[PDB]
């Protein structure tokens, strides 16, 4: 498949939202 | 499959699934465990391997690299930031602007070396050339590693190419 990040990236896409992030940070 | 000495995980309690299981019940971030092989990278120059974040000159590493799976299907995998440091892992390679740093730019091209092995020089090959950089992953037997991904949703419908994956707790040694 022909990724987007092969082609463009940015930091928006890079920030994983708060909530998220507290979500992988207690499973851990 | 036999993985390098060059590359170590962080103690974690994850099992080995496939990029295949990963791409085919809700979309909630998740935490998984490949064994994989680098078969192209984002950006093309290493020069580019860190960007601006906060002026004046305030830089952070942010650089993708497109792994496979022993099931023949390719994830792009962000490498940011902290994560990023974590796998550069070297006092004296430090997100700046790179192009002001050839002496750096080498040292972080020469520990990249040891996870994607011959992979770079290709690609730079072939662009030079005036062909595709993705010709290089044949050209090349790049080594095996495992490495750890966290599967994330950013705020740039919500479809499955909304996913991104990031990176962790991989470290080159």
């Amino acid at each position: 498949f022909h990724w987007k990040n092969m082609t463009s990236l940015s930091i928006e896409e890079c920030i994983i939202p708060k909530g998220q992030q507290l979500i992988l940070e207690k499973e851990s | 499959n036999e993985i390098t000495a060059h590359v170590i995980n962080e103690p974690a309690s994850l099992k080995l699934t496939t990029i295949s299981t990963i791409l085919h019940n809700l979309l909630k971030p998740r935490k998984h465990r490949l064994r994989v092989q680098v078969v192209d990278f984002w950006p093309k120059s290493l020069t580019q391997f860190a960007v601006l974040s906060q002026p004046p000159s305030s830089y952070v590493w942010m650089f993708a690299l497109l792994v496979r799976d022993v099931s023949n299907v390719t994830l792009p995998v962000i490498f940011f930031d902290s994560d990023a440091a974590e796998l550069i892992n070297s006092s004296k390679i430090q997100p700046c602007n790179l192009a002001d740093h050839p002496q750096m730019t080498l040292q972080l091209k020469e520990r990249l070396f040891l996870i994607w092995g011959n992979l770079e020089e290709r690609i730079q090959h072939h662009i030079s050339k005036g062909e595709s950089p993705t010709l290089a992953a044949e050209d090349v037997e790049t080594p095996w590693f495992d490495i750890y991904v966290k599967e994330y949703i950013p705020v740039i419908s919500l479809t499955f190419l909304q996913k991104r994956w990031r990176g962790f707790g991989t470290k080159i040694v």
